[PDB]
Parts: structure tokens; C-alpha cells; sequence
DNA sequence: ATCAATATCCACCTGCAGATTCTACCAAAAGTGTATTTGGAAACTGCTCCATCAAAAGGCATGTTCAGCTGAATTCAGCTGAACATGCCTTTTGATGGAGCAGTTTCCAAATACACTTTTGGTAGAATCTGCAGGTGGATATTGAT
DNA sequence: ATCAATATCCACCTGCAGATTCTACCAAAAGTGTATTTGGAAACTGCTCCATCAAAAGGCATGTTCAGCTGAATTCAGCTGAACATGCCTTTTGATGGAGCAGTTTCCAAATACACTTTTGGTAGAATCTGCAGGTGGATATTGAT
């Protein structure tokens, strides 16, 4: 099945609850559209290098270190799934 | 009927959502969107579940980061409501886009 | 046969970490007192962390460490917090912290 | 099978040192697990470069030392160093 | 007599250190400081001349990047004066605080 | 010491940073996180030096120090 | 006979292949990752020079000093994004002044 | 003491046979070839390890500049790095 | 707008000296030929673990209304920081010349690799305790209107 | 300065999902006997590095005057928060096929290890040369004023 406009399920709620944990009390209404903006860019650069690492290891299926070692490659050092 | 003031809730939320550690993005839509890009990268290939959720822990902590420090730009303008103009400075000046 | 772990009075595996430093290519050789004292600095650190993570546990009034204590522990903690600056800590959550500015005037 | 190591042994004994009455959950003991394994990568890998700055072929307990100077912020460095000394002259009273 | 306005020898000298690569603090100063410095870790210590000349390539650049961040900064907050604030938000959000 | 790092040459700084106007505050702001900079350098390049038991702080020392900082520098040895 | 000239190149292929081993990476290196790798540094480094001789003629100059490559590496997107943590000495920053702080 | 001075002049004198190089800007390019040399080959160096292999390949060395540089400067440096190896291992 | 009078910028040519480039012979690589050793490509294959499905239910997302109060836009003056002309001194050269000291060899003792042959400490998967998650209702603050 | 209107404490209860313990294996750490090389330990140069010393020229410290920028004080259209009513879609739960990860072997092709042979890159003096730096002369940019 065909998979289009996705990151409009990262609903305005929750960029909302994001921004709270991180300290926000009032957001403008175009913040929604930003933070998708660079989410997508985050995920982007994560999952590129991600599948670098599936792709050198000529499997189909992307690991979870996979990912470790991406976010570990961009400095997003990441604890409690490392192995 | 009662009413709260504007930002009455606001803060009511940010002690509720900073004492948590729940994720704050639903499962399905954030995998879907994941799916999405890595299918714009290479075709047909699988994801491990804990890779999802890797990818989900290290997107919400990237981002909630950002909007800390987005809210110290907005403050530093003397404002209270965080901006795109606030983002787009604070990703300047961490080095993400300049 | 007496472990070099108990030899040294470790509680970390002193073999495996000399192991781990042959097969992980640091150094075409490894001298017999690197394994040790490596093996000394990361129980050290992990005892140190721990300390921190079981008082948190404690305060929130829970007999187990989960994620979150460990969080507020490196958080709270200013050394442990500039050793772990760019390291996240999944299931972690984040420090209670309000600006001022922000607060019912 | 196939048997994957990790640190979890150790990581409760040093718990039930430092406070015997509490457990801890395996998502915190892969969080722990995580932490050994980063703080080992760094501190071989400054090390590495050490002894090879210095053109010498071998990592000595005096590498690893200088690299926890140079990694570890002080007062954790210091009462690192110091553990790890100990531990390294009571090891070769055989 | 003659006089410029306040803000155009400002930009003049903008124009200026931009268009150059000189070093701008004076060398002597900086090698009292280093070595003072320097005092404080380990005791009677020579320093080659290279060295010297890195320690404050190395710094001037650091303190121009950190100028950079702080006019932004300065101009988010609809100013044109850079303040001890400025640099206090620069250095907080690159993660030096 | 530290003071003897004059305005006119933190204004230069600025100027090559591209700021226009400067507060007065700005010159003691300066000098505190240049010291907190060559603290950290050298407390680095100067570990080095002694794990090299040497009497003399090298460029590479420097260099290596740098590095370790993020602020890798080229020009000097690497 | 050498090997930088059987793959066409002017870098070293052989003190890459020691550089290699000696650097403690791996305990074998493959005979035509030196090769490879020689060719990426060479490519690299004519892309660098390339840019920075542009520098050099539109200065009007025939030597290529540090100005130059720093110039050819903040003006072009992609060799600055590849050391943007980098610091070249003698280098200078690139001439910019924010329109907000303009005249009128 | 080594360098790679003698092949940054001779790649110049591809490129620019006209024009020549400061001694400060032959550092700085020395200093670059270190650099990026660095960061290839512990690249590298990790892709063996986290797939338990044992060699650095040139396929290694292609996945570690295909992490490292941002393509498209990524895009030509693989090609002139399996075009030398090609040419290579023909003769 | 320009008219005028500062001062600033800007080429065009200039001539010398600090560096660049080019020559001229030597150890340390690097290429070569042969012999061993082996890391991981190739090929089945057990078998987790992933994709996908169905279904039901209630947790949240969506959209709409209404207005509190925030952000923007404005006016104004005190005062801070720029531009300068002034006056004095600290930085900058420039060898000079002695000396700490980073760099070199050369024995060889101590430390490490290494090749095998036991001897466990650790790990996977049963089995067996036990926090605490996620309901529940009181007491306690905290808000916000009158 | 009151009371309602709600939110947020907290403490108490209790089976179940996620610990803790209890187990045989067996991979790997440990014990021992040679083989290799390691990186100090004295012995001696040559560098670069400190250190005075001693003019000149800058470039800094400092005072005075005010242009104009930063803060404050107002005003107000309207954006964004709070509350709702609706009903969608995420979640939860449990089952099944099968792709493809990952444990075994098997066996060449490709790497390592010597051992000499051969070439190259680095040095340190010899033969150029780009560009700094300084010199007018002419447009340029800036700021006063009918």
C-alpha cells in the first residue's frame, strides 16, 4: 500500500506536548508547520545513514544498532537499545 | 461556567509533560512516517520494532532539546510565544543549518 | 586459578576488558596493567552512577531503578551531566524546569 | 544461541554494593549497559591515539591513565584515577 | 572642522578586518597570558613559537565565531548593540554552558 | 594579564564578527570566555606534553588539544 | 611499475596502504582499499585547489595562499559543509554585514 | 619526516598549471589530507568491526565516503575511487 | 536633490627581498618473487521476528467559538557608547649567545605475544518470587468569580 | 477578602508482567612453558627557546561632545488558549505465513610473512621571482548647509 503526506500524522497535539516537555507556554501558529520542517530533516539524515549501515551489511532488514550507530555518527548518542 | 485564564493550562501541561517520560508521538503515524522516508531511500526492506523505537526516543529528545532552546530565543526577544524566527536562530547558532 | 578481577579487587571482568582491547584494535599490543585499571574506572563510574540513581529511586519512593532515575541522576549531578552532554537517555525524560519569566506574575 | 555477552553481572554486583535493598529494571540495565560500553569505547580510543602520537606500539596502564585525565571531568577524574592506581599496584602484588 | 556620524567608521572597520586574515590581538599580550595560564598545570614550561601561533590562531577565530552567534542574537532581540546576554545565549544554545 | 587583552583589539575581534555597535560590558564578557578557552586548550595540550614527558609544549600538542576541543585546526601538523 | 601509477593516480597508494596498517584499523587491509582510498584524497584535494585557483586569479594573484582556500571553501555549499568544523589559520571570515545594520 | 606536499604541487599542476602554492597553504592542505585521511579510515575501521569483519576493503572505504562526504561531492568521490581501482587491477 | 569640502578609497607602476622553486645525492620505503595461512564468499537451513490482518472500543484529534492578553507598533528622553584629537609607552624587531632539552643509538632486562591444555564464570532458558501500575476517594491546594 | 470549581496531591489495595533465582553447559579466561620485542637507561649533540639589551613607531589610554540607540510607557487589533461537541483511527490483542537473519560448514582467492632487489621522497644548499608596500592622482562616499 502507498504511503503519501505522512508527516501530517505528527499531529499539532503533539508537537504541542513536545513543546511542553521542552518548556514552551505560548507557540504561534506556524511553529507546527517549522517543527515538521525539520523533523523530516532530522529523519532524514538519521535514517539515510541508518540504511547505509543495512545496506553495507547487504540485509534487508534495518537493526535497531543500525540506527544506534547512525545517531551515534550525527552526535545523537542514544542509551537503552545499544545492543 | 469555570474558565482558566490564558496560560493557566499552559503551565499546567509543561509540569505534567516534564515530569513524564512517556513519548509524546503516536506509535502508528510516527512509523508510518518513518516507513515513508526510508521507502524514498531504498525499496522493500524491513524494520526491526526496537528500530522504530530508537529512531522515536532519539526524534522526540532531539526535539523537545530544540524547543528548550527555542524558548530561550523567544524570551531573549522579550516575547512568550516561540516563533519560527526563534527555531530558525537557535538551529543557527547549534551549527544544524547556519 | 584466581580471576585477575579478584587479583586487582574488581568487581568488572578484568579478562574480558583485556580482551576487548586486542580485538578492538586500539593498539597493536596490550601491557597487563591497561585491562586493570580500565576495568577499575568503569566500576568506579558505575558505582558512582548508581549511588546518585538508587537516592532518586529512594525520593520517588521506588525499591527499582527505571530509566527516569538515572536521568535525574545524570542530570542533576554537574560532572556526570558534562560527561553524558550529548548522550540521551531513552525512556528518560526530562529535569522540572520553568523559566521564571513565565510564572503566574 | 548465539550468546551475546554484556555487562548486567557486574553492573548488579556494584549495585548491591552501593545500596543492597534496590533492584533495577532491565531497560535501566541496557541503559547501564550502554554507558560501560561508550565510556570503554572512549577511553581505549584516546588512549589508541595516545600511544600513537607517541609513536609507542603499546598501550600501558599509563595511557589509559592520561586519557581518563583528559576525558573525565575533574573531581570524577581524580577519584578515577585514584581507583584505578589502586587497583593496578594491588594486581601486581600477584 | 570634520566629522563622521556615529556607525560609519563601524562599518569602515567592518569592511576592513573582514577583508583582512591578520591577526588582531597583539602577540606579546597573548604570550603573557598563555604561559600565565599555562603556569597553572604544570610549572616552568617552554612553548614552541608554532604553538604559540596556534593557541591564538585558534582563539581569535573562536572569539570571531562567538561574535557572529552574538550579532544575531543581538539583532533577535531587534537590537544593534551586542550585550553580555548575547554571548550568555550564544554560548548556552552551541552547548559550551 | 588577562586585562592586558585591550579593548581596542576585543573590538577588533568584533568588527572581523561583523558587530556594528558594542556595550561597554561587553569587554570584561570577553575576556572571561577567552580565559575559559585557553584554560581549556591548554589544560588539554599541556596533559599531553607531560604524557610525552617533555619539558616543551609542541604545535601538535596544541594541535591534538584542539581536536579533542572540536575546534580542529589546520595549518600546524594536522 | 609502481602501484600510483597503475591506478593512474599521483597520491602515494603505497604509504597509504602503510599509513593503513600502521594505524591500527583492522588486522588486514584489502589490497584495493589503499588504491581506493588514494583516489578519493586525490579527487578531493584538485576539487579544493581547483576552487582555491579561482580565488587566486579573481584576487589577481598567481600563488594560492590561505585566504584563497578559505575563500574556496565557505563560498562553495558542499566543502563547507564537509569542514564546517574546521579552522583554517591565516584564513580571514567572508566578507558579510547583516542589512539590518546599513546605512539609512 | 614525511608529508604530502609533493603530490598536492603535482595535482595543482593538473588543475592550475599556471598558478602555484604558499607554503602556509601547502600546510593547510597537508593538514586536510591528514584530516580527511583520519576520518575515512576509522570510519571504515568501525564498518568492519560492527559487521564482525576482519579486513577494511574497498568496500568499506566506499561506505565510509558515501557516510562522510555529502554527496553530490560524495557521488564523484566514489567514482574516482572505483575508477582508480578498476584501472588498477586491469594491468 | 545637489552644491561643497572634507577625507577614503582605489588603480597604475614601482622596485627588492623574503620565500619559492629548482638542482644535486642518499636511507627508508615500496615493489618483487615465493611460500603459508586464512577471512568470509558460497551454499544450504533452522527459525526468530516481521508484515499484515481482523475487530472492537474508547482515547484523542478535529473544528468551531469567544475573548483574554500578547506582540507589534508608536512616541519620547536620558543616557550610553562612537568618533577624535591627544599624549605617552608598551609592543616589535633583531640578532646574540648561552643552555635546557627534544631527539638518537645501543645494549639487554622486563614485559608481551604466543601456542596448548585445563578449569571455571557467564549465559540461555526454566522456574519462582513481588514491585508497582493504574484503579479508587478521600484530603489539600490552587484558581478565578463576586 | 469569600466560597464554589477543579485539579492535584497522596495513601491504600492486589494480581500480573516483569523481575529475581536456580541450572547445566561451554566459550573464554587462566596456568605454564618458550619466543619476541619492547621501550626505558645512560651517553651526547644540535636545535630552537629564553633571555637580556636598545632604539622608533607605532598603537593604546584618555579625555571631551553629542548623535542616536535602548528602554520604557501606551494603545489596540487579533492571534492563540481554553472549552467544547464529534466521531475517527490509533491502540490492543492474538493468530499466521514466510522472508531472510544468522548459525553452520566447505574451500578457493586474497592476505600475510619473509627476503632481497629497486626507486623515491626528503634534505639541504643554489637560481629565481610574486607581491608586499609605498608612491600619486583620480573618481567615491559622506555629511555639512541657501
Amino acid at each position: 500500500k502507498v504511503l503519501r503526506d505522512n508527516i501530517q500524522g505528527i499531529t499539532k497535539p503533539a508537537i504541542r506536548r513536545l513543546a511542553r516537555r521542552g518548556g514552551v507556554k505560548r507557540i504561534s501558529g506556524l511553529i507546527y508547520e517549522e517543527t515538521r520542517g525539520v523533523l523530516k530533516v532530522f529523519l532524514e539524515n538519521v535514517i539515510r545513514d541508518a540504511v547505509t549501515y543495512t545496506e553495507h551489511a547487504k540485509r534487508k532488514t534495518v537493526t535497531a544498532m543500525d540506527v544506534v550507530y547512525a545517531l551515534k555518527r550525527q552526535g545523537r548518542t542514544l542509551y537503552g537499545f545499544g545492543g | 461556567p469555570h474558565r482558566y485564564r490564558p496560560g493557566t493550562v499552559a503551565l499546567r501541561e509543561i509540569r505534567r509533560y516534564q515530569k513524564a517520560t512517556e513519548l509524546l508521538i503516536r506509535k502508528l503515524p510516527f512509523q508510518r512516517l518513518v516507513r515513508e522516508i526510508a521507502q524514498d531511500f531504498k525499496t522493500d526492506l524491513r524494520f526491526q520494532s526496537a528500530a522504530i523505537g530508537a529512531l522515536q526516543e532519539a526524534s522526540e529528545a532531539y526535539l523537545v532539546g530544540l524547543f528548550e532552546d527555542t524558548n530561550l530565543c523567544a524570551i531573549h526577544a522579550k516575547r512568550v510565544t516561540i516563533m519560527p524566527k526563534d527555531i530558525q536562530l537557535a538551529r543557527r547558532i547549534r551549527g544544524e543549518r547556519a | 586459578a584466581k580471576t585477575r578481577s579478584s587479583r586487582a579487587g574488581l568487581q568488572f571482568p578484568v579478562g574480558r576488558v583485556h580482551r576487548l582491547l586486542r580485538k578492538g584494535n586500539y593498539s597493536e599490543r596490550v601491557g597487563a596493567g591497561a585491562p586493570v585499571y580500565l576495568a577499575a574506572v568503569l566500576e568506579y563510574l558505575t558505582a558512582e552512577i548508581l549511588e546518585l540513581a538508587g537516592n532518586a529511586a529512594r525520593d520517588n519512593k521506588k525499591t527499582r531503578i527505571i530509566p527516569r532515575h538515572l536521568q535525574l541522576a545524570i542530570r542533576n549531578d554537574e560532572e556526570l551531566n558534562k560527561l553524558l552532554g550529548r548522550v540521551t537517555i531513552a525512556q528518560g525524560g526530562v529535569l522540572p524546569n520553568i523559566q521564571a519569566v513565565l510564572l503566574p506574575k | 544461541r548465539g550468546r551475546k555477552e554484556s555487562y548486567s553481572i557486574y553492573v548488579y554486583k556494584v549495585l548491591k554494593q552501593v545500596h543492597p535493598d534496590t533492584g533495577i529494571s532491565s531497560k535501566a540495565m541496557g541503559i547501564m549497559n550502554s554507558f560501560v560500553n561508550d565510556i570503554f569505547e572512549r577511553i581505549a580510543s584516546e588512549a589508541s591515539r595516545l600511544a600513537h602520537y607517541n609513536k609507542r606500539s603499546t598501550i600501558t596502564s599509563r595511557e589509559v591513565q592520561t586519557a581518563v585525565r583528559l576525558l573525565l571531568p575533574g573531581e570524577l577524574a581524580k577519584h578515577a584515577v585514584s581507583e584505578g592506581t589502586k587497583a593496578v599496584t594491588k594486581y601486581t602484588s600477584s
